[PDB]
């Protein structure tokens, strides 16, 4: 008995989720050549 | 009591697992000391210098005579691989001793034998093991003296025909010369013994302190130290290693200046050209290039008054005007020739510059140890282009970091030492506080 | 029991962040200043307001990347996406600068957010507010600097931009044009932050220097007890100890932790007011006693006039690619230069 | 200035013996809880 | 402490992970692709190599009206085609 | 703006005949000229003459014309003063120099040329920057 | 009963008002020495001529300076790293026109400021305290090494230690930048980390202590006479400081720990210090800051400037300007 989904949840996700979203499309960025 | 962040102190009391953290440990080294070698040698180019190639261990190899020849020129590069591959391949044989001793040797030695057991507050025995290593150092100066002397000599940037290997057969044994340069001063023109200049003094100097250190071996294995000795020292092991943390950070220091300075025993060939060397090169430089153009260098008056190109010293040396005036103490080989007893001599100068002095002074002048973080060369406004940091910059920048830090680390210890020693390391006794009963200040 | 009750209740029910009436103002806002910052910096350029690169999208790096100010020629435009200038167009936006005025913006009301958050937690939790009133300091720099600063200019241009090195520029900037290390307001508040960190630092060292032993183990932190009575280190040693090596001493707790806030916020109270002065060009660039001298005396030299030769030198060869709107063209002959270089 | 250079040399001689034969005095021994 | 589930008991937990063995890789995906498309340069206005420029051009096209500066980079853009 | 043929396009001789570079060719150039020769000539100044520099207009002026590819293949193997008077191969790097100007030695003939082209092309680039100096950092 | 045991015990006595000590016994004179030239210099030395050719700065109040201009001026470029002690000159007169008395002041202070550390610990000692504190102000001291002995060293000249005024500390410090790019470099990044850092949580907790105190006294009296010197009770409640601050973040962020909080502060400032004090010493060495000038250029290969490139046009009017007499060829290197 704990909850899943709390104020909690979405902080960390409100951060995560377009942390790494971000960290892909700057990963991708490395390769582009002028 | 200590805790995990802390946890090597763990060892203070196990002579047997403290043994194997220190061979270990020095199996580190010895693979780093291989591996990087061989990382260099599989990047490096001959026609390039090594000081446009970021090494710092060629350079040192290189220095003792091996795979150079006149110039620095690089004629075999096998001694390198030699060195590399042998320091590599001995680091398994200590990081087998170093983990057996660490994890499956017994913890402590004194039970298993009372010759390779201490105890810390064993003063004879401490003094016993301190003479081995003393004696062990002694060698190692004098196998210095045996490359120099009987296994080809050693590189000589001021070997007359722009450097070379030279056997040195009349190394300096006059104690005037030698403890002289522990007497000079460590200021500029001076330069303690940072300022030494010949491989004579260099050889000389190494039987002096193998000897010394075998003396001193002998000395202290067959003494016990004296009563205002032992009244003035802490005995415990972290008072020693607050002891070595010192000594090894003034050396940290030395080094720093040595390899910002002594373009001897660290050749520029190899090394690149010092500051200063590198700013008295642009003098010269443009001063050769004026006076082809017609312009008496001599005569020539700057905006300020003093010469634009030739001035004096404080002492009346003639010397190289502009800024690089702080740095007429230099002296190097493709400069020298250009001296007299009155300093720089005008003759010299309008007569006698040669080819090969134009050369090096364009070259070390545009070599200078000025670079950015990230190895763009040049003066800090310079715009990309150049991928250059003088290897002098990153050994004269590591090492005084590192000598900083073991200060730091010579403090923390030498203060926790005595207070452990005293009895107080860990906070004051509620009960006697010794504030609390001494009287009042006002 | 009617709904303002309600939901007074949850917003201050205890969770593992606690949210508030403050949390409404506080997080969108903070995400949305925080949020930008990130976005701009990894996408957006600043071409078209400054001619500059200022994005990893465009090969900047981590200190090179900045979210860039509006151009000059926006004045004091809020900038708003709905606005007369942007039109509504997203694209557009991010291509004026739209983003500098989201960020400051949403920064500023994040700022009350956080700090009405510091009211409301210490009135919930029966402590003083003090923290909250030292937080005024970050306030009142943040307004000076970012908003009343390029208000007095010519626009939001003049203000710094939120990156790294875009930051360094502004450094830079105000030694060149307005002389800002002369200025006795940056002077205290340069004392405000180095005697705090002093403080910081010679505070932490001493507890930790005349600690009781109240545990047997070489690690004295496991033997605090946050519940117990009793203070953990000896006020009397400290104070004799710094007594005799420095000659005065705290002999009062509640004083040097009065003295600890004091500094650092007074400090940055006093430089956030110089700033406000320099929105106006109200510098201190000179003391006309040495000027008149050394117009009159050539050979008459001190480090106030070798260091404006410096500042002469930063206007006249940064201000053409710093200000690219007022198409300054200096030809060689004109730049200020020593001898050689 | 050689009569100052002498004076300066005794001076700092003096205190640098000072300073070396003190901390040679049973230092260890001058603290408030064990001494030797 | 507060009644939410502990961090530490959700990232070693088995159902955790198999979620975010998914969702974290997609989204580094979704960025990548954000801008190996192209999709990041038209969203945002931000020059690609190619087109800071015109080509015999050395000009920056700086903005210099508030109210026309929207048809301002407008015309700079067209200037490339 | 991007790396089109008409840029990478350089006069071959002084008769007027011309050549178009790849890109190929002229990031080789780009490359060795750093290897061997922007320790001296970074951005297209010569730090230790400052008076010479890479520049278009001064290398048309130099004797014999060296703004264009031969006249520049030429110098890096027998270079001259400005006035073409006499050989500085003794203090220039230089082909015919490579036993004291060691970076010289693995030089080829196409190297040569895609340095060259370097040269001739950045101009066309960079403008005034190219050998222009610190005012134009 | 002794005569030189008498001596060491008041060298050693933890009754003195000020502590003296073996260290003070060094640390007396030759701050003294230090302070007595300083003052004197600061008020009536004549102009210095710092950097060699000739020019000389005035530095003194009595000729021509306030409080805000003046300065001990650095001695002579001609005399780069050379000892110039007193007895070294011809005269006095000499001795000030080549800037004597910097290097009088700065060796006396260095080594009075060596000693000051250690009998931080000495005294430390003698009371039954544990001994880092002198550890604390290693950070500062090891910043005063850099600046006025670690730079000349690698620069080859005093004159390019930091002046001892106020616009002296400004002209050092724009000069570095030109020559160093210092901004850009990370030591000085963790520098201001530190230093920032180090106000932010002095204000900290300052505020949390001050939030938590104790209801002991009335709204006509300072809050300070809650506390009596000595007392054995803590005269805050710190269960209710953590209780905000972890809610003013969450829990975890915050510290229960008095030890472990204090701590932090200690190593915070001083981390960032020991590291701004490292840039220093080794950009000495001229391993400079980061240097992203032209590093973004476009397709065709047009230099596409950035913050850096701007940064870099204001080094390049600090460069140009600086010392504008003293360069007589084309690379200021050193
Ligand atoms: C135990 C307690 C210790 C108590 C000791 C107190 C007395 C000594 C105090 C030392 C003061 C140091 C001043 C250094 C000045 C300087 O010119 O120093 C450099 C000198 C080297 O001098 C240079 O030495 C040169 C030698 O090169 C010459 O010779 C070469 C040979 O090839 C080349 O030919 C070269 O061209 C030629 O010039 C020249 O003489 C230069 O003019 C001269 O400047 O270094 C050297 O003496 C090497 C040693 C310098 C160590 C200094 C490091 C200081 C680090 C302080 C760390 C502080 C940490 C903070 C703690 C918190
Ligand atoms: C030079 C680095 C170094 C070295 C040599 C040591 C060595 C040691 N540490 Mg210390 N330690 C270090 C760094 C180091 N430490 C650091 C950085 C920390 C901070 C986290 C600590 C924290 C720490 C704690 C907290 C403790 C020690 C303890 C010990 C000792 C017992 C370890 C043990 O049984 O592990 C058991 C580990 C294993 C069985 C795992 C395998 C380990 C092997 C050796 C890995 C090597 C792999 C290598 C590739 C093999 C090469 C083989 C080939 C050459 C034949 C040992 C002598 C302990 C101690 O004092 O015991 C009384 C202890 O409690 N250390
Ligand atoms: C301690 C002495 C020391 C010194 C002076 C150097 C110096 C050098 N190394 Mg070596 N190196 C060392 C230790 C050392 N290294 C160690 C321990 C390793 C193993 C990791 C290496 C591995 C190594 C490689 C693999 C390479 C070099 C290279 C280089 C060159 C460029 C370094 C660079 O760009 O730095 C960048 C600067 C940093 C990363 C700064 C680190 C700052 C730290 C984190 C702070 C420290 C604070 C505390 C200690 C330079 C000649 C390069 C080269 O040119 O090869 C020919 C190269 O490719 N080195
Ligand atoms: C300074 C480092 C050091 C020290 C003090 C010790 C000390 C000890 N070791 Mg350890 N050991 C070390 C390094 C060290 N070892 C290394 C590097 C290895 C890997 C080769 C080992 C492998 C090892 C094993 C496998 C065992 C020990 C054991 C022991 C104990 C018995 C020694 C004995 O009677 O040997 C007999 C002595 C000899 C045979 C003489 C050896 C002569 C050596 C090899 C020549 C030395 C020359 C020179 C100094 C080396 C440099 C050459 C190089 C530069 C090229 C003793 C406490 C034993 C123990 O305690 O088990 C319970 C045990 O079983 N050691
Ligand atoms: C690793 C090296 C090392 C170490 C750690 C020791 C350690 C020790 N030695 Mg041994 N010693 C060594 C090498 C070493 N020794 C060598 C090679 C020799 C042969 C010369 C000796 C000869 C020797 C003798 C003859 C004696 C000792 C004694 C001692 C003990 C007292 C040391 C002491 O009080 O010094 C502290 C030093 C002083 C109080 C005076 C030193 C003042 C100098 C001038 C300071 C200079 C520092 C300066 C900043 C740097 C520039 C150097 C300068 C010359 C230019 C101690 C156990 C004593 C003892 O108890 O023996 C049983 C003793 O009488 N040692
Ligand atoms: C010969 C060198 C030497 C030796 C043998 C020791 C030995 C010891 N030290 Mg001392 N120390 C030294 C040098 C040395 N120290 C230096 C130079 C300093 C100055 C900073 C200190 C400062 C110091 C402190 C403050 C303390 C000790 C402590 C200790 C004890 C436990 C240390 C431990 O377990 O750390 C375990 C290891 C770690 C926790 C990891 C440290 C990691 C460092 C900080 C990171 C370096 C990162 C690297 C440069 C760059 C990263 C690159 C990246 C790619 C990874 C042990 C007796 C402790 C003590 O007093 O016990 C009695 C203690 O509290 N040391
Ligand atoms: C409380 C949180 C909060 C706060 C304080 C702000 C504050 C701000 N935002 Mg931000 N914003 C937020 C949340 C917030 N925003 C959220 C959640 C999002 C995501 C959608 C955004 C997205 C966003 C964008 C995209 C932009 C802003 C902008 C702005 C600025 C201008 C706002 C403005 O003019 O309002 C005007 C409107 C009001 C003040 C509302 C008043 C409401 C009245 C009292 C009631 C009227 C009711 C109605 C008439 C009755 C019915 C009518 C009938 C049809 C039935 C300002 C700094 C702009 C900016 O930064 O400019 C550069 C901008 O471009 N915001
Ligand atoms: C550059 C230095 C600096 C930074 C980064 C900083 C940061 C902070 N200080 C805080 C607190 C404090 N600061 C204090 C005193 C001080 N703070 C100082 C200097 C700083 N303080 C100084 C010198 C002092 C001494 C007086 C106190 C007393 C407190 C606190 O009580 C509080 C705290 O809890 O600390 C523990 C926190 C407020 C959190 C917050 O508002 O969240 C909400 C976030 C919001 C509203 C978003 C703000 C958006 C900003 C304004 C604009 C956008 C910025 C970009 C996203 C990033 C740009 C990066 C480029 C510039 C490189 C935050 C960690
Ligand atoms: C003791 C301990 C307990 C707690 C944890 C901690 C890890 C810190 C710790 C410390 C562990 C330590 C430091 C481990 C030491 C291990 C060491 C030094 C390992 C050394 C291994 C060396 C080996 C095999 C070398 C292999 C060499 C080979 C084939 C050479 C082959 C080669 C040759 C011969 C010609 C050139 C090419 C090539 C292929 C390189
Ligand atoms: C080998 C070589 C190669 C190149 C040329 C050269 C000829 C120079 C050459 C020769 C070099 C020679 C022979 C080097 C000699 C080095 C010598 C002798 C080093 C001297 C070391 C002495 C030092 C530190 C002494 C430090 C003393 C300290 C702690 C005293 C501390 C203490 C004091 C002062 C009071 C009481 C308490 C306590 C703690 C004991
Ligand atoms: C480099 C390093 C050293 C220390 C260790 C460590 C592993 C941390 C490390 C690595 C950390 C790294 C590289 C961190 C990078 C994190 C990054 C890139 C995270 C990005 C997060 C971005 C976020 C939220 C963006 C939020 C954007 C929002 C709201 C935008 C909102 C909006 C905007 C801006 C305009 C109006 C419309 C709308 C939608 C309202």
């Amino acid at each position: 008995s704990y909850p899943i989904f709390t104020v909690r949840w979405v902080a960390v996700h409100t951060l995560a989720v377009p942390t790494i979203f971000f960290l892909g499309a700057i990963a991708a960025m490395q390769f582009i050549q002028r | 009591g200590f805790a995990w962040w802390a946890g090597n102190a763990r060892l203070i009391n196990l002579s047997g697992k403290l043994l194997g953290a220190h061979v270990a440990h020095a199996g580190l080294i010895v693979f780093w000391a291989g591996a990087m070698t061989l990382f260099e040698l599989a990047h490096f180019i001959p026609e390039k210098p090594m000081y446009e190639q970021g090494l710092i261990l060629i350079p040192h190899i290189a220095t003792l005579g091996w795979g150079v020849g006149p110039g620095g020129e690089v004629v075999d590069t096998f001694p390198f691989f030699v060195v590399g591959v042998v320091h590599l391949i001995s680091s398994a044989v200590l990081g087998f001793g170093g983990v057996y001793h660490a994890i499956r040797g017994p913890e402590t030695l004194e039970e298993y034998s009372s010759f390779f057991g201490y105890d810390w507050k064993d003063k004879n025995k401490m003094t016993t093991i301190l003479g081995f290593h003393l004696i062990v150092l002694g060698i190692g100066a004098l196998l210095l003296v045996a490359k120099a002397m009987f296994f080809g000599g050693l590189y000589d940037t001021w070997a007359p025909g722009g450097g070379d290997v030279r056997v040195i057969t009349n190394p300096t044994l006059d104690p005037r010369v030698i403890f002289g340069y522990l007497l000079k001063s460590p200021f500029g023109g001076e330069g303690w013994i940072v300022s030494v200049n010949n491989l004579e003094d260099v050889v000389g100097g190494h039987i002096w302190i193998g000897l010394i250190c075998i003396a001193g071996g002998i000395w202290h294995i067959l003494t016990t130290p004296f009563g205002w000795a032992r009244r003035a020292f802490i005995w415990s092991g972290e008072a020693y290693l607050s002891y070595s943390l010192g000594a090894l950070s003034m050396m940290g220091f030395i080094a720093t200046c040595f390899v910002w300075f002594n373009n001897t025993v660290y050749p520029s060939e190899f090394y690149g050209p010092t500051g200063p060397e590198a700013s008295q090169a642009q003098a010269m430089t443009f001063l050769i290039r004026d006076q082809k153009l017609g312009a008496n260098v001599g005569s020539a008056q700057g905006p300020t008054g003093l010469g634009k190109y030739l001035m004096r010293s404080p002492t009346g040396e003639i010397i190289f005007g502009g800024e690089t005036m702080r740095f007429w103490d230099f002296r190097g080989p493709w400069l020298e020739p250009l001296r007299g007893p009155n300093g720089l001599d005008l003759n010299k100068i309008k007569n006698d510059i040669q080819p090969w002095q134009e050369r090096r002074a364009a070259e070390y002048m545009t070599h200078a140890p000025l670079g950015s973080l990230n190895s763009v060369g040049g003066v800090a406004t310079e715009i990309n282009s150049v991928n250059f940091v003088s290897p002098r910059s990153w050994l004269a920048t590591s090492h005084f970091v590192l000598a900083f830090f073991f200060l730091v680390g010579h403090l923390w210890h030498a203060g926790r030492a005595r207070a452990a020693a005293a009895g107080f390391e860990k906070g004051i006794d509620r009960e006697s506080e010794p504030v609390l009963s001494m009287p009042s200040l006002d | 029991r009617g709904w303002f009750d309600i939901l007074d209740d949850w917003l201050k029910r205890d969770r593992f962040v606690f949210v508030g009436w403050s949390g409404i103002l506080l997080f969108p806002c903070a995400y949305l200043a925080l949020g930008g910052w990130l976005t701009g910096t990894t996408f957006v350029t600043s071409w078209y307001t400054h001619g500059l690169a200022s994005s990893y999208l465009e090969g900047c790096n981590f200190l090179t990347v900045a979210v860039s100010t509006p151009a000059n020629s926006m004045g004091h435009s809020l900038l708003l996406l709905w606005g007369p200038e942007a039109q509504g167009d997203f694209t557009r936006w991010c291509q004026l600068g739209g983003l500098w005025t989201f960020i400051a913006l949403h920064g500023a009301f994040g700022l009350i957010g956080f700090m009405l958050r510091q009211f409301e937690i210490a009135r919930l939790v029966g402590v003083r507010p003090y923290n909250a009133i030292a937080f005024s300091a970050p306030i009142a720099v943040f307004v000076s600097v970012f908003l009343i600063y390029p208000l007095g200019q010519s626009s939001w241009f003049f203000a710094p931009s939120f990156g790294v090195a875009a930051i360094f520029r502004f450094l830079l900037f105000f030694q060149g044009f307005h002389n800002w290390t002369l200025n006795p307001f940056h002077m205290m508040g340069v004392a405000g932050v180095l005697g705090g960190a002093l403080l910081c630092a010679i505070h932490g060292a001493t507890v930790e220097n005349t600690l009781f032993q109240d545990g047997e183990g070489a690690s004295t932190f496991r033997a605090f007890n946050p519940t117990q009575a009793e203070e953990t280190y000896s006020m009397v040693t400290a104070n004799r100890f710094w007594s005799q090596i420095f000659g005065i001493a705290f002999s009062n707790k509640r004083w040097l932790h009065f003295f600890m806030l004091f500094v650092p916020v007074t400090g940055l109270w006093m430089s956030a007011i110089g700033v406000v002065g320099l929105a106006l060009n109200l510098r201190s660039y000179d003391f006309i006693s040495q000027e008149i001298r050394a117009a009159e005396d050539p050979e008459f030299e001190t480090f106030y006039t070798k260091n404006l030769l410096l500042n002469e030198g930063i206007r006249a060869w940064m201000a053409p690619q710093d200000q690219p709107h007022e198409n300054f063209v200096f030809p060689e002959e004109v730049l200020p230069r020593g001898n050689a270089l | 200035m050689e009569t100052l250079k002498i004076t300066v040399y005794i001076v700092v001689t003096f205190f640098v013996l000072l300073f070396v034969f003190g901390f040679l005095s049973g230092d260890p021994a001058r603290n408030p809880k064990r001494k030797d | 402490t507060t009644g939410e589930r502990p961090f530490s008991d959700i990232i070693t937990s088995v159902r955790y992970w198999v979620i975010h063995s998914i969702t974290i890789p997609a989204l580094f995906i979704a960025g990548w692709l954000f801008v190996s498309t192209g999709l990041a340069y038209d969203v945002f206005g931000t020059p690609r190599p190619d087109s800071y420029y015109a080509q015999e051009q050395r000009s920056i096209p700086l903005v210099t009206d508030r109210f026309e500066a929207k048809q301002q980079v407008e015309t700079f853009l067209e200037q490339l085609k | 703006a991007e790396l089109t043929p008409e840029v990478l396009t350089v006069p071959l001789n002084s008769e007027g005949k011309t050549i178009t570079l790849t890109e190929k060719q002229y990031l080789e150039g780009k490359r060795l000229f750093q290897y061997a020769c922007a320790s001296c000539h970074v951005g297209g100044i010569t730090k230790t003459n400052p008076s010479l520099d890479l520049r278009t207009e001064t290398l048309a002026l130099a004797t014999p014309p060296r703004d264009n590819i031969e006249g520049l293949v030429d110098y890096m193997k027998n270079p001259t003063t400005y006035d073409g008077e006499q050989e500085i191969a003794e203090v220039h790097p230089s082909l015919r120099s490579a036993d004291i100007f060691p970076k010289m030695r693995n030089l080829t003939e196409k190297d040569l040329v895609a340095i060259a082209g370097h040269i001739l092309v950045e101009p066309k680039i960079l403008g005034d920057k190219w050998g222009g100096g610190k005012v134009y950092y | 009963a002794n005569l030189w045991e008498r001596f060491c015990n008041w060298v050693t006595s933890t009754d003195n008002r000020l502590y003296v000590g073996w260290f003070g016994v060094i640390m007396i004179p030759t701050l003294l020495a230090a302070t007595i030239c300083f003052v004197i210099a600061f008020i009536a030395a004549p102009p210095v001529d710092i950097d060699g050719i000739r020019e000389p700065v005035s530095g003194s109040l009595l000729y021509g300076n306030n409080i805000i201009t003046g300065a001990v001026v650095p001695s002579s470029n001609a005399i780069g790293l050379h000892f110039y002690p007193i007895w070294e000159a011809a005269s006095l007169d000499e001795w000030l026109y080549n800037g004597g008395p910097y290097q009088l002041i700065i060796f006396h202070f260095l080594l009075g400021a060596s000693c000051y550390m250690g009998r931080q610990w000495e005294l430390s000692y003698r009371l039954g305290m544990r001994p880092w504190i002198c550890v604390a102000y290693s950070a500062p001291l090891a910043s005063a090494f850099a600046v006025f002995l670690i730079y000349p060293i690698g620069q080859g000249s005093f004159s390019d230690g930091m002046p001892l005024g106020i616009s002296g500390t400004f002209n050092f410090m724009i000069v570095f930048q030109a020559e160093h790019n210092i901004l850009m470099h990370p030591f000085h990044q963790l520098g201001v980390a530190g230093v920032f850092g180090g106000a932010l949580f002095c204000a900290m907790h300052g505020s949390l202590v001050t939030s938590s105190l104790i209801r002991e006294t009335t709204e006509t009296e300072s809050a300070n006479y809650g506390y009596k010197f000595g007392q054995e009770e803590e005269t805050y409640n710190i269960v209710a400081a953590h209780g905000y601050f972890g809610r003013l973040i969450f829990q975890y962020a915050s510290f229960n720990n008095s030890r472990s909080l204090h701590f932090f502060l200690a190593a915070w400032p001083v981390v960032g210090v020991w590291f701004t004090a490292l840039g220093i010493s080794t950009m000495a060495f001229n391993l400079n800051g980061f240097n992203f000038n032209h590093s973004v250029i476009d397709a065709k290969g047009n230099v596409i400037n950035t913050w850096a490139d701007i940064i870099n046009r204001a080094n390049l009017g600090m460069e140009v300007m600086h010392e504008r007499n003293a360069h007589n060829f084309p690379l200021d290197l050193a």
